[PDB]
């Protein structure tokens, strides 16, 4: 399988901070990396599709950058709604796969 | 391994094709003339001018 | 676009066939991937396996493949998993998405989850 | 200003330049080390083809999607066994199963090509609608075919 | 002549419909080419090329 | 008080006003620059309509809504080719599959 690592596991952060999440894919997924966002008793929710692509409805403080093996989520000024787990996911290479998760926790 | 195609003459158009056998994956190959050059064989006979 | 709801919680006791089914609504079934993944509460996201809407194809996570089967139900526009010889360690929320991948729009829908709880 | 087949003319070294004339017949003699088996690359299965647009035009006016379920997400490349189309692009990128986009220029009105691609091939079909603009800046893409009918 | 870069061999055969606009008898002049049959080394006519 | 077709009439200039007579024959020159592409806008696929309340009225009392399964969301026109009907809005905006 792809193995993909997700960095940091866990953050802090306060209103208003600009957060970064890292992905590594054990091996080149090109640009077929997607982001998404989960809260406790929630199911989850596509924030960026295909490393670079904003999903509608998602608020553009999301934004998603990287190529081959690493990738980026950024969110320019973290909002209270923001808070929650985010997990990349490649669809690449036998078979497809998550990566471990970021907590973002309140500061 | 032999292969051969026509490749028109036209500058700056690309060409493409693919070379695969039964048992071997598709090789991609492209061709792009970005300047095709026609230069005839010459002598000078004379050079005249002004008198 | 396309809405997915997966079938009730409850209780699979050990060694049995843990078994459920994905409901899709406002949209059909003739086209993409459909998937499932799980999650043990408070850890990570496994995905489990798809079937691809067009051809019927089945890819499994190898660490499952033995013992997990999904299909598709043309009738009900439904699709389902099935998976055996369950111990508590199969105990999370299972979630239906469209993973894997489609040809246009892809786990861009997940199923709210239900919770099987694995015990005696 | 005179010439024939649009060469341009050049006097250091005398000569002519970018003359659109005949062909030039291309061997390449390909060593049998550089060749890669059919296992080792991107395989393809169940690949579906439509065309989600085409302007019957000069340019790569055709766009067509291609919904793949690949044995294994990498790169390989796309053609046409064919005269009909003509792609811009060489080879795709492939994740798992999912779709991919391939550029053309067409020359029939009714067009129906098979576009091969990672060791399988798929029968792209559709209609095809005229262009903009009666005279374009550039030269054809497209090789002319005898069929443009209803 | 190949070109034989990384040990595949490209061979451009000729060119299929030889042809030059270059008649057998050609002038330069300020940069410019003229297809004009000017008269042979010796035979040079007054009031005309040569 | 006395022209015909509801002219309303003023007198600086010396002119009639909203007079519901004839029609107008406009014709537009539309560059060839301004036209874009079916590949780049958003392209429906797959849509269902149906009139969820009609008022036969001489205002807009007709309602109808189109389920959609878009291929990219966005913004697009709606018309009719007919004059059954004539519609309040130019154009919707779509996301993705729902209604409008």
């Amino acid at each position: 399988d792809i193995q993909m690592t997700q960095s940091p596991s866990s953050l802090s952060a306060s209103v208003g901070d600009t957060v970064t999440i890292t992905c590594r894919a054990s091996q080149s997924i090109s640009s077929w990396l997607a982001w998404y966002q989960q809260k406790p008793g929630k199911a989850p929710n596509l924030l960026i599709y295909k490393a670079s692509s904003l999903q509608t409805g998602v608020p553009s403080r999301f934004s998603g950058s990287g190529s081959e093996t690493h990738f980026t989520l950024t969110i320019s000024s973290l909002q209270s709604e923001d808070f929650a787990t985010y997990y990349c996911q490649q669809y690449i290479s036998r078979p497809w796969t998550f990566g471990q998760g970021t907590k973002v926790e309140i500061k | 391994y032999e292969h051969a195609t026509t490749m028109p003459s036209q500058a700056g158009i690309s060409y493409n094709t693919i070379v695969n056998r039964a048992g071997y994956a598709p090789l991609p190959i492209s061709i792009t003339p970005t300047k095709i050059k026609l230069i005839p064989t010459v002598n000078l006979e004379y050079v005249t001018c002004h008198y | 676009q396309v809405q997915l709801q997966e079938s009730g919680p409850g209780l699979v006791k050990p060694s049995e066939t843990l078994s459920l089914t994905c409901t899709v609504s406002g949209g059909s079934i003739s086209g993409y991937y459909w998937n499932w993944i799980r999650q043990s509460p408070g850890k990570g996201l496994e995905w489990i396996g798809n079937m691809y809407d067009s051809t019927g194809d089945t890819n499994y996570n190898p660490s499952l493949k033995s013992r997990v089967t999904l299909s598709i139900d043309t009738s009900k526009n439904q699709f389902s998993m099935k998976l055996n010889s369950v111990t508590a360690a199969d105990t999370a929320v299972y979630f239906c998405a469209s993973g894997s991948g489609d040809w246009f729009g892809y786990f861009y829908r997940w199923g709210q989850g239900v919770l099987v709880t694995v015990s005696s | 200003f005179t010439a024939p087949f649009g060469c341009e003319i050049y006097t250091n070294p005398i000569r002519a330049e970018n003359c659109a004339v005949g062909s030039i017949p291309l061997a390449f003699d390909i060593p049998d080390a550089l060749f890669t088996r059919v296992s080792e690359t991107p395989t393809l299965s169940a690949a579906e083809c439509t065309l989600n647009e085409c302007v019957y035009s000069s340019d790569f006016g055709g766009i067509a999607t291609v919904k793949y379920s690949a044995s294994k997400s990498g790169k390989c490349a796309v053609h046409v066994p064919s005269g009909t189309a003509t792609l811009k692009e060489a080879a795709v990128e492939l994740t798992e199963q999912g779709s991919a986009t391939i550029h053309f220029s067409t020359a029939n009105i009714h067009p129906e090509f098979r576009l091969q691609i990672c060791t399988s091939y798929v029968t792209c079909k559709g209609d095809c609608h005229p262009p903009k603009d009666h005279i374009v800046t550039h030269p054809q893409y497209h090789a002319q075919t005898f069929t443009a009918a209803v | 002549t190949p070109v034989n870069f990384n040990g595949v061999k490209i061979t451009a055969g000729p060119l299929s419909t030889a042809w030059t606009p270059f008649d057998r008898k050609i002038v330069q002049y300020a940069g410019e080419i003229y297809n004009y049959d000017f008269p042979e080394y010796g035979a040079g006519q007054p009031g005309a090329f040569g």
